[PDB]
């Protein structure tokens, strides 16, 4: 009924920056919130950060500062856009909302 | 519980792994403890403005 696209990741320096994507079906985004988590080796499912249906946003203390967290011009996209990252940032990134969740996309950190 | 507590309970636990945004964070607590009302047309409101599962919070 939703479906979610998250994409954006791939190989990184430490240091580095990079922008996720997620995309979500019939252009929810524009009048509903969402919320990024991620998957790292240590620990799993930990949240990210999210964004309301306001523009409103919230960060995780280990991300809050150097990810920021916004919608594309259409209203339609969400960025994740990561700077300063460590090595500690790498993991599978995952877009939710409804209770629908993307399949991920992953970020490694080189280094 | 009260139903009208347990509505409260699961905002709780929406944001228990969350932090609040600053800019909803009076808001947001007022709900948790009471001393703002959670209506059905508010409770879907909210469930819209975060992205909860439609029907989260009753």
């Amino acid at each position: 009924q939703v479906q979610l696209v998250e994409s954006g990741g791939g190989l990184v320096q430490s240091g580095g920056s990079l922008r996720l994507s997620c995309a979500a079906s019939g252009s929810i985004f524009r009048t509903t919130g969402m919320n990024w988590y991620r998957q790292t080796p240590e620990k799993q499912r930990e949240w990210v950060a999210l964004i309301t249906s306001h523009g409103t946003t919230s960060y995780a203390a280990s991300v809050e500062g150097r990810f920021t967290i916004s919608r594309d011009s259409a209203g339609t996209t969400v960025y994740l856009q990561m700077n300063s990252l460590k090595p500690e940032d790498a993991g599978v990134y995952y877009c939710t909302t409804r209770g629908y969740w993307g399949q991920g996309t992953q970020v490694t950190v080189s280094s | 519980m009260q139903k009208k507590e347990i509505r409260r309970l699961r905002l709780k636990e929406w944001f228990k792994d969350k932090t609040l945004p600053p800019k909803e964070k009076s808001y947001l607590s007022q709900l948790m403890s009471g001393r703002a009302s959670f209506g059905e047309k508010a409770a879907r409101r909210i469930e819209q403005t975060y992205g909860m599962p439609e029907g989260y919070l009753g």
